[PDB]
This record gives structure tokens, sequence and C-alpha cells, in this order.
């Protein structure tokens, strides 16, 4: 029915400018406030401000006042947020968002939402991971550690996707270097470590990396 | 200039539970509070308006009651669908909205023990001048857990990370990566490498080791 499709993600410098768009469709742009929310990684939700899309008139949180621009562009149905000059600690996840709110107040939930813009800001440069393994030794585990990759995501996969079951592939963190470190791990018969083999593939896509590791008993 | 405060960071219940979250409002709001709904990953769904309405195609058993400064979202009967983070919302500043720090709902089970893994680096990463030491709880339930470094029996603190997998949608148990990172100086210095596991699955601590060098 009613949609918000926002641009995708984004991934930039300390002191670069950014623009972000969230594009409506399925009602009138005109007749609804579009809000924008952050939320930073691993944290709860903040409102940014909001603007009616018909004159651009505008309302900003205090604590985001002459740090962002919300604007909108009524002709093709869209709205944008922008920094000038971005920091590290603007990265989060960005949400628009639309005011069910007619006149003033009277209600104003945030109704429908979009998936969410992912923005990185880091003085990082990008990196293919090095993929080292976790050897094996009832039930065994065994696994690779993708490290030292920048910006996200990384996809693993087993055994080209035919080994799922028992597959933990974990959230990465981020290490004091600013390169992102993930391990992915499974469990297995015991029995079958001499006759099964076990190969993680991982792809990077920011770096153009595929990899194949086979993990074997030491 | 409203202060939201949402009262039990996370709740562990089982399906067909009764579930309250309360929010609180640190000035008058009226009836002006909205709860959404957020999964991992996911974009945050609009549960209840104005304290108490439904939200059109929302299931019956969420209800929200409260005016004023209290309120509270109820799941009178808790389906697997709806684990997930809960935030309230007052619209009633005019100066700011303002969100709670939310609550996350989880599914409570039978406690389980985790089984423990301890990885030595690889001889690729030592050639390099680094070496990373990974410990690896499996399928455990509370997400609660404590993973301890020694190397040759002295704590190591801060120079370690780790990671939690979401909760697992079959078994409902959480997983657990922690990597100790050494230089190949440091790491070819001692020899005895240990991850002690406190979990209260486990009447007493487990530890996992490996002497360096040693097949």
């Amino acid at each position: 029915e009613v949609q918000l499709v926002q641009s995708g993600a984004e991934v930039k410098k300390p002191g670069e400018s950014l623009k972000i768009s969230c594009r409506g469709s399925g009602y009138s742009f005109t007749s609804y406030w579009i809000g924008w929310v952050r939320q930073m990684p691993g944290k709860g939700l903040e409102w940014m401000g909001i603007i009616y899309p018909a004159d651009s008139d505008t309302r900003y949180s205090p604590s985001f006042q002459g740090q962002v621009t919300i604007s909108a562009d009524k002709s093709i149905n869209t709205a944008y947020l922008q920094w000038s000059s971005l920091k590290a600690s603007d990265t989060a996840m960005y949400y628009c968002a639309r005011l069910r709110m007619i006149g003033f107040d009277k209600n104003a939930p945030l109704d429908y939402w979009g998936q969410g813009t992912l923005v990185t800001v880091s003085s990082a440069s990008t990196k293919g991971p090095s993929v080292f393994p976790l050897a094996p030794s009832g039930t065994a585990a065994l696994g690779c550690l993708v490290k030292d990759y920048f910006p996200e995501p990384v996809t693993v996969s087993w055994n080209s996707g035919a080994l799922t079951s028992g597959v933990h592939t974990f959230p990465a963190v981020l290490q004091s270097s600013g390169l992102y470190s993930l391990s992915s791990v499974v469990t297995v018969p015991s029995s079958s470590l001499g006759t099964q083999t076990y190969i993680c593939n991982v792809n990077h896509k920011p770096s153009n990396t595929k990899v194949d590791k086979k993990v074997e008993p030491k | 200039d409203i202060q939201m405060t949402q009262s039990p960071s996370s709740l562990s219940a089982s399906v067909g539970d009764r579930v309250t979250i309360t929010c609180r409002a640190s000035q008058s709001i009226s009836s002006y509070l909205n709860w959404y709904q957020q999964k991992p990953g996911k974009t945050p769904k609009l549960l209840i308006y104005a304290a108490s309405s439904l939200q059109s195609g929302v299931p019956s058993r969420f209800s929200g009651s409260g005016s004023g400064t209290d309120f509270t979202l109820t799941i009178s009967s808790l389906q697997p669908e709806d684990f997930a983070t809960y935030y309230c919302q007052q619209s009633y500043s005019n100066l700011m909205y303002s969100f709670g720090q939310g609550t996350k709902v989880e599914i409570k089970r039978t406690v389980a023990a985790p089984s423990v893994f301890i990885f030595p680096p690889s001889d690729e990463q030592l050639k390099s001048g680094t070496a990373s030491v990974v410990c690896l709880l499996n399928n455990f339930y509370p997400r609660e857990a404590k993973v301890q470094w020694k190397v040759d029996n002295a704590l190591q603190s801060g120079n370690s990370q780790e990671s939690v997998t979401e909760q697992d949608s079959k078994d409902s148990t959480y997983s657990l990566s922690s990597t100790l990172t050494l230089s190949k100086a440091d790491y070819e210095k001692h020899k005895v490498y240990a991850c002690e596991v406190t979990h209260q699955g486990l009447s007493s601590p487990v530890t996992k080791s490996f002497n360096r060098g040693e097949c």
C-alpha cells in the first residue's frame, strides 16, 4: 500500500559530505510529514526532525539542529537527509517514517517506515579479509576466522551452501585498528572429520575478495 | 524536555505467557504515547497509538493502557513471532519527540550449559606477526556468560573481544565467540593458553586449554 524506500548503504570518511534519500509511494507525498530517526550500533531510536514536503516546512530536534539538513523534492516524491561534514560518530542506521498526523498533533504516530540506510563513517580504507582456520581438535567444532576487513559486510557459507545445519556466523567486532573481524563455526559428528570435506566460502564485495578455505584436523 | 524510561531492559517468557512492559514519562503526556516493535536488523513497526488504540492489522493480543506519566503494553499470550524489542515513544512534546530505550522480549527455555571449544592461532597467521586465539561457547541458555582468558595462569583483560548470536529460532539458545589477540612475540613467550567459562548451567567453571606447540 503505502511504501517508503530508502537509498542503499553508505561508507564515507570523516569530513566528507553525504545525502541519503527516502522515496514515498502509494499516497499523497505532499499531504504528510516525513520524519528521520537515528539508530547507532546496538542502541535505541532517536528522533532527528520532520519536513512537510508540500512547502518544505521543517522542525529539528534541538540535538540535531545545525548538524543535518532535511529537504524534499516533491516532484519525485523524495525526502533527503544531509551532512556537510561527517564524523565517525555519525555511524548509524537512519530511518525515514511517515507521520500520521492531520493538522497539529491530535495523535502523530509514525505509521509507515523505510527499510533503513546504513551509514559507516571511518578513517579506515577498503581492505579484504584474511581467512584463517579454526581447526577441529561425539561432536566436534571447526570454523574460519575472517580477520581484518573493511567495510561491512562479509558473507560466509559452508561447502558452497550444502552445509547449513549447526552453522553459527557471528556478528563482526570492530577492532581498535578500525578493521572488522568475524568468525564462522559449525559443529559436526566427530566421525566425519576423516572423510567429509569442510570448506568455508568467504565473499567481501567492497574489496572484490573471494576466498575458499578448507579446514581440517591438524 | 520529556524523558521516557522503559522498565525491564529485558524479559524472558515462553510462548503462551502474559507479558507487561512499562514506560514512564518525566512529564505528563496525556495519552500521546505510541508503541513500536523491532526485530534485529529490521524496520520498526507501529503496534499501539494514543496509549491504547490498536493499529490496523495488529493482533488483538496486544493492548495498552495508561495516561499522564505511567503506561503499559501488554501481550496477553505470547506467540513465537512476538519475540522482539519494543519501544515506547511520546508525541506530546512540542520540542522533541522521544523514545524509551527499549525492552527486549526473548524466549525462556530450560537452562543449557555451553559446549566449549578452544582454537590455537594458525601457522599462517603467526607468519604475519599476530596471534588470534578463539574460544567458542555453543548453544547455551540464558545468554549471560563469562569468558576468562588465562595465559600461563595470568588473567587477561583488555586484549579480547566477543560476539553473541541472536537467539536461535529453533532451539532458543545463544552462542558466543571470544578472540584473544597477542603479538607473535608475546604468543611465543608463553606456554598454556586457557579459556575458562562461567555460566549458570555449569556447577563450576569449565576450562579448555592447549599448550603452544603440542599436537
